[PDB]
This record gives C-alpha cells, sequence and structure tokens, in this order.
RNA sequence: AAAUAAGGCCUACUUCACAAAGCGCCUUCCCCCGUAAAUGAUAUCAUCUCAACUUAGAUACCCACACCCAAGAACAGGGUU
RNA sequence: UAGGGUUUACGACCUCGAUGUUGGAUCAGGACAUCCCGAUGGUGCAGCCGCUAUUAAAGGUUCGUUUGUUCAACGAUUAAAG
RNA sequence: GUUCCUUAAAUAGGGACCUGUAUGAAUGGCUCCACGAGGGUUCAGCUGUCUCUUACUUUUAACCAGUGAAAUUGACCUGCCC
C-alpha cells in the first residue's frame, strides 16, 4: 500500500489519457513479471538476458542508487564493485530484457539519492555477489540502517558539502573542518523550505491510481 | 472580434447556454456518426497511382518502445480527434480535400466561417488542412476519419509548428561557435563577427542573422507506424514530431520513391466502422514489436 | 569521454603499463571522425616515452541503458595486428565486445571476468 | 525563453521577491485589503490560499505551526488567523480572495488591484453586477428555456 | 555612429505620424449605475471606489482607537453597525466596533 | 552502422525542474553533356551528324472588452464549454 | 605567339586639416591553372598502387608541439588537409 | 649553432665548444647565504579557457509615465549589376 514512484505523474501539463495509458501498459507489463516494491539503498538483483555473453542468462547484483522516470521509463542504477573496479548498470524495470528482480534487503538510508557513493571509499560499496535474501516482517514498517558514511579526502566531484543536496547521511566530523562547513553553509536558502508552492500535491492523483489499479486487478 | 457573447448573460442563462451548446454538438456527432448509411459516393478500387486522405491528429507526448531485436525505439503519440471532411473542390492542378480536427468553440470565430459550418454538420473545428488528393478517392463531406485510416508497418510524413524560441541571437538559431570567453574578447562572446567579404558594401539576402527561429511548420520524411489504437483513435509514430505537446499536426501518406507503391492492403478510400467490413482488434500489433503482456524475450 | 589528454588507467600485465613512471600515461589520438572515443575503439597511448596502440574498455560518462558504467577510464593495450601485449585481464569487461568476433577476438579469449 | 515558466521576477533576486510577498500577505492578514500591482497581488493571493491551507490544516500540526510563524513576521496574527480564517471557512474549499483591479495610480501610472477575503466586516466592494433577468435577451432565453421544458 | 545626413523635415513627420506610433483610440468606456462617472470595463468605478477607501480608512481609524497600542491582533471577529441598530443576536461575542454615522444605500 | 551540414524532441541519459539545452533520440529523396554505337553522300571506299535520324539520352508547410499560452520585445498569433 | 596583376620591384595619379599596419578568433562571397566524391582517351595500362588531357565548384578541405610573425621544422589521421 | 636530455611533435628550458674578430676585469670578470608584484621553463593536484557549451539571479534591455544632452549634418525624392 505504498504505490510504485513510477505511476504518480510530473506536475507537466499535459493529458491525462497518455497517462492512463502509460499506466495500462505498466499494469500489463507488470501482470507477467512481479517486479517488487523497493526503496533506495536496498540491494537488488536482476536477471537480464543479453544476446552476447557466457550464456543468455545474465546477472547481476548492487544497491540502487535511485530511481525516477515516468510510464515506461523506470530506471535505476546498481552500484557494485567487483575486483576492485566500480561499475554501474542503469537497469529499467519495464524492459523485455527481464526475467526475475530478486530482493535481497529493503533500506532507506535516510538519504533518497546515494550518489555521493562514488566518492565514499571501497568499503562501503564492496558486497558478496552470492549472497541470500533477508526478508521479515511481512507488511511492516521497513528498517533504515542509520548509519553515517566516510567521504575520500577533499578532491569530490559533486560537491557534497553544500545544503542544497540535503543527504544528512555524510560524516563531516570525520573529514570536514568548520571553514568547510561555514563555506558550505554560506550558500544556504531557508526559503525553500517554506516555498508551499513548489509542493506538488498529489492525494487525488494517488486515489484515482489506486482505483484504476484496483479495477485492472479485478479485470 | 465584435463583443463576446459572455457579456448580456444573467447569472442563469450561461449554463443554460452551455448545456445546450454541448448538447446540440453531441446531437450532430451522432448524427454524423453514420457516413456509410448516407451517400458516401461511388468507392473505386486501389490503382497505381493514386492517393489517399490524411489526418489531423493531436500531439500529446511521448513514450518508448522496444522492438523484438531487443533494442529501443522512440514513439511518438497522435491522437485523432474526429476528424471530419469539410468540403471538395475539383481541378487547380489537382483535386483537394479539406479535414479539420480538434472542436473550438464556436463563438470566437467569424460570421462568414460560422455560416459555412452551419450549412454542415459538426461545430466548428480549429484548423482546415488542404490536401492534395488524386481524383480517384473522393469521400463526400461530413464524413468522420478515426485512426483506423493507417495501418503499422507504413510509413507517415507528419508536419506542424515548432517551438518557436522567439527573435533568438546567433548561435542558437543557426549554431555558430561564436567568440572565446578570453584571449581577449571584452565585450564579444555570441555576436556575429564579420558580415561578407570588405569591398562588397551590401550584405547578401538570406545571409546568416538574428531572428524570429521556429514558429513555422517544418515536414518529416520517414516516420514508420508500430501500433494503433481503435478505441481512443491513437496512432504511435516512430520519431519525433515537430510542435509542442497539445498541437494540431497535419499527418498524411509518404512521398519517397521506396515507399509509394505499397497501398495495396491499406484502405484505399477511408476505414468504415460501419460493416460488412469485420471490426479489427482492440489494437493491432506489428511482425517487430514487443506487445504488453507477451513472455520475456529469448535470444537463445 | 576519452578523448585527447586523459589521464588512461591501463590494467594489463605488460610490464610496459604495470611499470611506474614520473608521467601519468593519456591518449594519443583518436581512432575516428570525431572527437570523441566510446566503447570498442582504437586510440594510441603514450606509455613510458614510447607510442603504443590500445583499445577502449570502458568509459566513466553514462552509456546507453543496457550497459555498465565504469568509474575509471579502463583501457587495454594492443599491437598493430592485435594480438594483445598483455595476458591477464583481472578487472571486469563488459560483454558489449563480444559481438565483434573477428576484429577482437583474442581480447574476449584472454578476459576473465565479464560485467 | 519563459516556455512554461511561472513565479514573475520581482525584486533584485527570490529572497528580496519573497520577503516582499511575506510582507503582502502580512499586510492582508492585518488588514484584509491591499493595493499592489497586478502581478504581486496575484502573487500574494495565490501565496495566502496556500496559507489558509495550511491554517485548515490543523493548529496542533507542527507544519502549519511552523508556516503560519514564518510567513507571519509580526506573530501576533497566527491566533487571529487560525481561529478566525479557518472555522469561519471550514465548509468553502477554493473560494477565497476575490480579486477586483483598480483604474490605475496618479504617480508613475501603475495597474493595481485589490483582493480581499470574503465575509470581512468591511464594506463590501462594487462587483460587476451582471445584467439583469428581465431584459430583452434574458427573457427570450427564458422563454427558450421555457419552451424546452415544455417540448418533453 | 554620427548622423551622415540630418532627417528631412518631410522624413521626421512620416515617422512620427504613423498609425502605428499614434495613440489608438479605445471603446470600453461605459456608463456606471452608480453616480454616472463613466467607468471603464473590467474595471471598478472611481467614485464608489473612493466612498469604500474612505469608509475603510474611517473604520480602521475607529479600530486603532479601540484597539489602542500597537501588537494586538485579538482573535475574535469585527462587526460594524451604525446610528441606533440594536446588535445582532447572532454576533453577541464579536467585538462591535463603530461610532457615529448613517447606513448608506449600499451598504448591508 | 559512424560522422559531416540541415529539419525536430524531453519519455528513458545528464546540466536540472513546473521550462530550456546537449553528451541523449528520429529524418534528409531527382540525371547533369565528357564519351563510346545502325544507316550514306560532298568524299557511289570508308565515315558518330558545326547534313539529314535513333542509344545509358516534380516531388514538399500554405490560400474562412477581458484571462491563459508551449506565441510573442511591442505589434501580432492560438485557447477561453 | 596569347592570359595573369597573385611575389619582387617600377611611376606618385585624389587620398599626411588621418585609408588605424600582420598573424590568430566567428563569418565566409566568388574564379578553376580541380586534392577527393561523377564520366572518358592514351599509357613504359596482366589488376590496385601510378602518369597525362577534358568536363563537373552541388560539398568537404583535421587534431597539436615551437619560434610575435602568412611563410618556416616536426607526430597521427581520413579519399583530400589545393 | 653544434652537442644530450626534458614531450607525441621543442626557434620554449637546461649539461660542455670557442669560433664573442665588435666579451673580458671597481665603464668591474666568476661563484655563492637569504630575497624579488623583475624577465623566461617545469613535475603530482586545479578550475568552461576549448573539445561542444547549457540552465538560473542580478546588472542590464523593451513598453507605459517625466525631464532630458553631446560628437554630426551642403540639400537627399538615398537600391542593385556591368
Ligand atoms: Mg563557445
Ligand atoms: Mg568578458
Ligand atoms: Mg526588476
Ligand atoms: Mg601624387
Ligand atoms: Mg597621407
Ligand atoms: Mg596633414
Ligand atoms: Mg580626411
Ligand atoms: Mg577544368
Ligand atoms: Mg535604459
Ligand atoms: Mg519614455
Ligand atoms: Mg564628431
Ligand atoms: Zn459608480
Amino acid at each position: 500500500r505504498f504505490l510504485s514512484p513510477e505511476f504518480i505523474p510530473r506536475r507537466g501539463r499535459t493529458d491525462p489519457l497518455k497517462f492512463q495509458i502509460e499506466r495500462k501498459d505498466m499494469l500489463e507489463r507488470r501482470k507477467v513479471l512481479h517486479i517488487p516494491e523497493f526503496y533506495v539503498g536496498s540491494i537488488l538483483r536482476v536477471t537480464t538476458a543479453d544476446p552476447y555473453a557466457s550464456g543468455k542468462i545474465s546477472q547481476f547484483l548492487g544497491i540502487c542508487i535511485q530511481r525516477s522516470g515516468r510510464g515506461l521509463g523506470a530506471t535505476f542504477i546498481l552500484r557494485n564493485v567487483i575486483e576492485g573496479q566500480g561499475v554501474e548498470i542503469c537497469f529499467e524495470l519495464y524492459n523485455p530484457r527481464v526475467q526475475e528482480i530478486q530482493v535481497v534487503k529493503l533500506e532507506k538510508r535516510l538519504d533518497d539519492s546515494l550518489l555521493y557513493l562514488r566518492d565514499a571509499l571501497p568499503e562501503y560499496s564492496t558486497f558478496d555477489v552470492n549472497m541470500k535474501p533477508v526478508v521479515q516482517e511481512p507488511n511492516q514498517k521497513v528498517p533504515v540502517n542509520e548509519l553515517k558514511v566516510k567521504m575520500k579526502p577533499k578532491p569530490w566531484s559533486k560537491r557534497w558539502e553544500r545544503p542544497n543536496f540535503n543527504i544528512k547521511g555524510i560524516r563531516f566530523d570525520l573529514c570536514l573542518t568548520e571553514q568547510q562547513m561555514k563555506e558550505a553553509q554560506k550558500w544556504n536558502q531557508p526559503w525553500l523550505e517554506f516555498d508551499m508552492m513548489r509542493e506538488y500535491d498529489t492525494s487525488k492523483i494517488e486515489a484515482a491510481i489506486w482505483k484504476e489499479i484496483e479495477a485492472s486487478k479485478r479485470s | 472580434s465584435g463583443t463576446w457573447w459572455d457579456e448580456h448573460l444573467s447569472e442563469e442563462n450561461v449554463p443554460f447556454i452551455k448545456q445546450l451548446v454541448s448538447d446540440e454538438d453531441k446531437a450532430q456527432l451522432a448524427s454524423k456518426l453514420c457516413p456509410l448509411k448516407d451517400e458516401p459516393w461511388p468507392i473505386h478500387p486501389w490503382e497505381p497511382g493514386s492517393f489517399r486522405v490524411g489526418l489531423i491528429a493531436l500531439k500529446l507526448g511521448m513514450m518508448p518502445l522496444w522492438t523484438k531485436d531487443g533494442q529501443k525505439h522512440v514513439v511518438t503519440l497522435l491522437q485523432v480527434q474526429d476528424c471530419h471532411v469539410l468540403k471538395y473542390t475539383s481541378k487547380g492542378k489537382m483535386a483537394t480535400l479539406s479535414v479539420g480536427g480538434k472542436t473550438v468553440s464556436r463563438f470566437r470565430k467569424a460570421t462568414s466561417i460560422l455560416e459555412f459550418y452551419r450549412e454542415l454538420g459538426l461545430p466548428p473545428k480549429q484548423t482546415v488542412k488542404i490536401f492534395n488528393i488524386t481524383d480517384n478517392a473522393a469521400i463526400k463531406p461530413g464524413t468522420p476519419l478515426y485512426a483506423a485510416h493507417f495501418r503499422p508497418g507504413q510509413y507517415v510524413d507528419v508536419t506542424a509548428k515548432t517551438i518557436g524560441k522567439g527573435f533568438q541571437g546567433v548561435m542558437k538559431r543557426w549554431g555558430f561557435k561564436g567568440q572565446p570567453a578570453t584571449h581577449g574578447q571584452t565585450k564579444t562572446h555570441r555576436r556575429p563577427g564579420a558580415v561578407a567579404t570588405g569591398d562588397i558594401g551590401r550584405v547578401w539576402p538570406g545571409t546568416k542573422m538574428p531572428g524570429k527561429m521556429g514558429n513555422i511548420y517544418r515536414t518529416e520524411y520517414g516516420l514508420k507506424v508500430w501500433r494503433i489504437n481503435t478505441k481512443h483513435n491513437i496512432i504511435y509514430v516512430n520519431g519525433s514530431v515537430p510542435g509542442h505537446k497539445n498541437c494540431l499536426v497535419k499527418v498524411k501518406d509518404s512521398k519517397l520513391p521506396a515507399y509509394k507503391d505499397l497501398g495495396k492492403n491499406l484502405p484505399f478510400p477511408t476505414y468504415f466502422p460501419d460493416g460488412d467490413e469485420e471490426e479489427l482488434p482492440e489494437d493491432l500489433y506489428d511482425e517487430n514489436v514487443c506487445q504488453p503482456g507477451a513472455p520475456s524475450i529469448t535470444f537463445a | 569521454a576519452i578523448q585527447k589528454m586523459t589521464r588512461v588507467r591501463v590494467v594489463d600485465n605488460s610490464a610496459l603499463g604495470n611499470s611506474p613512471y614520473h608521467r601519468a600515461p593519456r591518449c594519443i589520438h583518436v581512432y575516428k571522425k570525431n572527437g570523441v572515443g566510446k566503447v570498442g575503439d582504437q586510440i594510441l597511448l603514450a606509455i613510458k616515452g614510447q607510442k603504443k596502440k590500445a583499445l577502449i574498455v570502458g568509459h566513466c560518462m553514462p552509456g546507453p541503458r543496457m550497459t555498465p558504467r565504469f568509474d575509471s577510464n579502463n583501457v587495454v593495450l594492443i599491437e598493430d595486428n592485435g594480438n594483445p601485449v598483455g595476458t591477464r585481464i583481472k578487472t571486469p569487461i563488459p560483454t558489449s565486445l563480444r559481438k565483434r568476433e573477428g576484429e577482437y577476438s583474442k581480447v574476449l579469449a584472454i578476459a576473465q571476468n565479464f560485467v | 525563453i519563459s516556455h512554461g515558466r511561472v513565479f514573475r521576477r520581482m525584486g533584485l533576486g527570490p529572497e528580496s521577491r519573497i520577503h516582499l510577498l511575506r510582507n503582502l500577505l502580512t499586510g492582508l492578514v492585518r488588514h484584509e485589503r491591499i493595493e499592489a500591482p497586478w502581478a504581486r497581488v496575484d502573487e500574494m493571493r495565490g501565496y495566502a490560499e496556500k496559507l489558509i491551507d495550511y491554517g485548515k490544516l490543523g493548529d496542533t500540526n507542527e507544519r502549519a505551526m511552523r508556516m503560519a510563524d514564518f510567513w507571519l513576521t509580526e506573530k501576533d496574527l497566527i491566533p487571529k488567523l487560525f481561529q478566525v480564517l479557518a472555522p469561519r471557512y471550514k465548509d468553502q474549499t477554493g473560494g477565497y480572495t476575490r480579486m477586483l483591479q483598480i483604474p490605475n495610480r496618479s504617480l508613475d501610472r501603475a495597474k493595481m488591484a485589490v483582493i480581499e477575503y470574503k465575509g470581512n466586516c468591511l464594506p463590501p466592494l462594487p462587483l460587476p453586477r451582471r445584467d439583469s433577468h428581465l431584459t430583452l435577451l434574458n427573457q427570450l432565453l427564458q422563454g427558450l428555456r421555457q419552451d424546452l421544458r415544455q417540448s418533453q | 555612429a554620427a548622423p551622415k545626413n540630418r532627417r528631412t523635415i518631410e522624413v521626421n513627420r512620416c515617422r512620427r505620424r504613423n498609425p502605428q506610433k499614434l495613440i489608438k483610440v479605445k471603446n470600453n468606456i461605459d456608463v456606471c449605475p452608480e453616480c454616472g462617472h463613466l467607468k471603464q470595463k473590467h474595471v471598478l468605478c472611481a467614485y464608489c471606489y473612493e466612498k469604500v477607501c474612505k469608509e475603510t480608512a474611517e473604520i480602521r481609524r475607529q479600530i486603532g482607537k479601540q484597539e489602542g497600542g500597537p501588537f494586538k491582533a485579538p482573535t475574535i471577529e469585527t462587526v460594524v453597525l451604525y446610528t441606533g441598530e440594536t446588535p445582532s443576536e447572532q454576533d453577541q461575542g464579536k467585538r462591535i466596533i463603530e461610532r457615529d454615522r448613517k447606513r448608506p444605500s449600499w451598504f448591508t
């Protein structure tokens, strides 16, 4: 009863007929596979099929850094350092080269986009390739392994210290100093938090999506 | 125009007039929904040299579409709304036919247009694109043209306006490289340097200069159709389409030399729901398109 | 991504690529009509004050959807006929190069792991 | 380019314009009537819409309390707001603010308007009263409607 | 950059006399049913607006006289009355703010 | 299949957000006069023609007050059920 | 014997009560004594690689290390860096 | 310049040759402790300088109201090709 973030449309004006057709196609596609619900920071294992590889069946494991897109576009990057080499694959849940979407864990890590893992040391990226699933507490609050993440030296690539990103996960005490924190906070915009016009409501849209999903499931 | 209608109406006649207008439009549409029942003129078979009438759909949005080979292919959306014929004119260089599209309110229009659209059924439309058709196919005015007119595996051209960027500069209008940022520019970063030569005290007509970009009709040739819908009357064309979202677009048969003699399997005049024709499924698919719900692909 | 003057990180068993040097080896020229290199493309690489051909095996920029994205400009050496210089590649190699079969056959046979 | 762009630039930046809008909203909540340019008028009306929505969400809600404490600089209008403009419109949904127009300013000639919450104790404004129903066209339309009804 | 030849009087006249620059005549002036001060469409009247502004100013002055110092803003509604007129039985707790004035021919 | 120059787009990728842009994706179609050959005379041989005659020898966009805008500096244009 | 004013000068004919001096940046207009995409004849043309003469300018004509210098040396490209 | 490096290219930088024929000694010849907004190179990190630029705020620009200059002008009814 959480609704995948792929159905919720964007604020962009258009014809609801397009969104309805997209939702119908997404439901018809999900009717075949399973596509379980997962959040950011959860380990996943998608078994795709490639035309050239050791066997037509392919496999890969990683953590969902983020997820966006609408309609048939449900992208999600999977991070998994193997053999001491960073690798990232952008998979889409609505592809024809999909067979099984196994979920290993269900976490949130506060931050809704773990894009700073690229700058983090390899310790928080390497994981076992043949790990078993971990399911517990059906229909209950999803656990959140609230833990900080140490960062590499100052040379970064996205300036994660600024407040515009809003991470609340990086351990700035063990990396940044007072002057760095001050220079980062200098670019603060308290008016964005109080801007009640940028919020995109979805109550009625969520209810309509749930009604359509129920109607499609019951017919 | 003159004085707008909503000026001398009290707080009780506005909704009544709105409901009356809606009911009249719906009744006219329902009465015109039967083309074959009324005199449809003699229908001729397919010939080597002969074209057919096009459609005027609405560009909703865009969505992807994967083929059986496992490759991404962008596809557009085209909603065929009503789309009726207005009149017919014989010999110009060839026969012509007018077609409409969306249903625009009949209050902000010219008296001549209102009279012309009152002489015929249906309400006044938005645009009126004239198609150069041959003397063979000749459909009577007032007949509908749904999305079933076209079929998959066919190249259909589209033309419409473009997202006008207003009077733009030089780089965005023609792609000029401009000038560097330093070494040693001081006020030259996006301006056009030299015009053309020196002795010539004129300016070559048509020279690239700042102007109004976009906001013009541009046709695209070579666009394959993947899937079509009959319920909502939607047409899914490959590749992008000029014009912003919810914008009327003119669609008709292609014109390339390799795609000219292949309308044998297509309806020469136009699709007729009333039949004596065997209705089509909910949506016709293509031979190289992953159907929605089919099992996962496998290159084994 | 891998254009001219780009600190390339070699990953091969060749002594030229494994041995250290006081200057990071970077690309030389892109064997393409455009000034942009992608996967499965030959490029010259300066190693130990000497010129030698190479092969792009993964870039840092985001490629198509069903493809990986490495964090370091991985590059593999190659000779004229190629005929790869190295003998073992522990790092993974994208499966996009398997569609060649003819241009870089020995490189695939020597490849160990795959994404 | 400004295709589908909202929020018209007013002050010397986002902070300046949002502060001006907050001051206008506070002045309106204090007096229920302000003469401001059309742009600022409609912006403050759109802001007061969401302000009243938040006030209606609830008083015990920490989010609404923080929003009221922020958008109100005087800090004395929060109770009046919560206890007057939320219960009074407990039946409405989105029928707040009544925008009109002012001829022009006697100084630099600027398009000004007026906005106020409905049900205020202040005198009423000269709203555009539609034509009476006892006119010629209205009588003709009424007769046509009566004939259509009797047709059944 | 500098003028090479002064513009002739004919050119100046043709430049400062075309319809594009002349003031475009408007036809959006109706007659206000109240006080007949020729109002404009989609715009409020003039004398009625001035009367409303004066009434609002007087009401605000009375409120200030009754409220006293600044920083108050009570959490109770308001009800305006006039000479006589017993307070409405419905609005008994609402603070009444008035002084001396007769109800005009346009206030409820 | 890739680029060149031109015509388009934000649904997937990015700068980012109620947009726009590319690194991201779709399309681009007609022969060009320079030669080689039947048949015969001035020159009943032979011979391609600055002698008579035959061979490789246009398709596309178009022409019925007042609020919002993907249209626009104004002007102008599209919608206002 | 015919064509050139693109190099070096040669003459000072209005322009010293002012025509602002080379390269390098955006933009290129035109001419073919044509580097390449189109078609032919010959050849020291068994084929590619070559050479020569005619038409075709609708198009293309790279990335860099130095010396301020167009020019001047060098590394790798594509059919060509006129 | 020769001469060996420093790079993929070195008239950029530096190790030695007098042949500088017009260097050469308080018109001072040579090294050196610290130093130079002095003039020329460079190793590991750095940024839109470019490869190919894009989005936002302001300055700023346009319209509606006010005032309000200067350089300049023989008169202009002011096109193009040879
Ligand atoms: Mg630039
Ligand atoms: Mg500058
Ligand atoms: Mg401003
Ligand atoms: Mg002289
Ligand atoms: Mg002189
Ligand atoms: Mg002089
Ligand atoms: Mg002079
Ligand atoms: Mg020639
Ligand atoms: Mg100004
Ligand atoms: Mg002015
Ligand atoms: Mg002057
Ligand atoms: Zn009045």
